[PDB]
């Protein structure tokens, strides 16, 4: 069976202008395991980003961690690309700093 | 809980430079363990790296797993065909109310539940052909069923109960949430309130809307890790515009004393 990945974006700590911090896309609930996840700033691909290993959940479906080092601003915005063979298309997850 | 789990996966076409099997272990909400086949060896985790051990206790966990490794990449031959396959195992043990030993032996294929290991008969079994051909191949294993035996009823128990003891700071850690409730604008006459939960442990937590000291719901709501095995949560509401300052947030968390109300900034 398939299953479409949930996507979530969100800062590791409250975000803070010009303070050093860790942004996460957390992809989970999807099968197969295999995934690709790009982090976006105002839409140019992020070089310097890890990821957790595959794991997955009780009922089975898989979850990853990718996460990178940064110092969020005002005017800066970031994103979380993903591609799936669920998705007819990479879906791009625009992170909100409130989530 | 609190339990010691192996996620296992097998895959029959691995995409390049990824591995064909991977392992990670879990005492309870906490990866302790990471184990590949294209590395061979089983590792400790974070904090887990500086747990005191017995001698021989990562060896023992890596020999566990490169047999479980060959018995999953022998699971795929015993189905045959192309594929695409995808076997996954959830093995471990939980102490019961009684102080013992609770087994966990599920597996899935292509990410259904198909088969699971009956310790009494110390047999694989199922209902699907698949399962019952991967069970033959591995029952007909020299002693597969006695280790798998031996792994659950034995092994795993030693382990959590080592891990408990040797680790329990690492286990009865608390930290709480950093909390924020923000505002956004949303449709005409409706903007979105969101509460949200900065790097936290242990996971469970709750998240709650007031409106004028009134419940209001617990919004809709997500949950995910940090890098660091912490943890993250938000709860979204959407609201009248211009009401948005009738409304609070209270977090329940066990890093707190008490319930903790968040106000909007
Ligand atoms: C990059 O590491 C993590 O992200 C991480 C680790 C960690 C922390 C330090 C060293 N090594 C592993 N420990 C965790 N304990 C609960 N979550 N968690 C995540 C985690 C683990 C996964 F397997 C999947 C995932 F999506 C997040
Ligand atoms: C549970 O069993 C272990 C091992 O025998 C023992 O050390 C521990 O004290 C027990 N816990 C109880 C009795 O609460």
């Amino acid at each position: 069976i398939q299953r479409t990945p949930k996507i979530q974006v969100y800062s590791r700590h409250p975000a803070e202008n010009g303070k050093s911090n860790f942004l996460n896309c957390y992809v989970s609930g999807f099968h197969p395991s295999d995934i690709e996840v790009d982090l976006l700033k105002n839409g140019e691909r992020i070089e310097k980003v890890e990821h957790s290993d595959l794991s997955f959940s009780k009922d089975w479906s898989f979850y990853l961690l990718y996460y990178t080092e940064f110092t969020p601003t005002e005017k800066d915005e970031y994103a979380c690309r993903v591609n799936h063979v669920t998705l007819s298309q990479p879906k791009i997850v625009k992170w909100d700093r409130d989530m | 809980h609190l339990s010691l789990l192996y996620h296992l996966t097998a895959v029959s076409s691995p995409a390049p430079g990824t591995p064909a099997f991977w392992v990670s272990g879990w005492l309870g909400p906490q990866q302790y363990l990471s184990y590949n086949s294209l590395r061979g060896e089983a590792e400790p985790c974070g904090a887990w790296v500086w747990e005191n051990q017995v001698s021989w206790y990562w060896e023992k966990e890596t020999t566990d797993l490169r047999i479980k490794e060959k018995l999953f990449l022998e699971a795929f031959k015993a189905l045959g065909g192309k594929g695409p396959y995808t076997l996954q195992g959830l093995l471990g043990c939980e102490l019961g109310p009684d102080n013992t030993s609770v087994p966990t032996a599920k597996f899935a294929l292509n990410g259904e539940e198909f088969m699971n290991f009956d310790l009494k008969q110390g047999t694989w079994g199922g209902d699907w052909p698949e399962a019952l051909a991967i069970s033959q191949r591995w029952q007909q294993q020299d002693k597969a069923a006695n280790k798998e035996l031996t792994f659950l009823l034995f092994s795993c128990p030693h382990r959590l109960r080592e891990h408990l003891e040797r680790g329990r700071g690492n286990l009865e850690w608390k930290e709480p949430p950093s909390m924020r409730l923000k505002a956004r604008p949303s449709s005409p006459g409706f903007s979105v309130l969101t509460c949200s939960a900065f790097s936290f442990y242990p996971p469970e937590l709750q998240l709650r809307f007031l409106r004028n000291g009134l419940a209001a719901g617990t919004g809709q709501g997500d949950f995910g890790p940090n890098s660091d095995g912490s943890f993250h949560a938000s709860s979204s509401l959407t609201v009248k515009s211009g009401d948005e300052h009738h409304y609070c947030c209270i977090v329940q968390h066990a890093g707190l004393a008490q319930p903790l109300r968040v106000e909007l900034e």
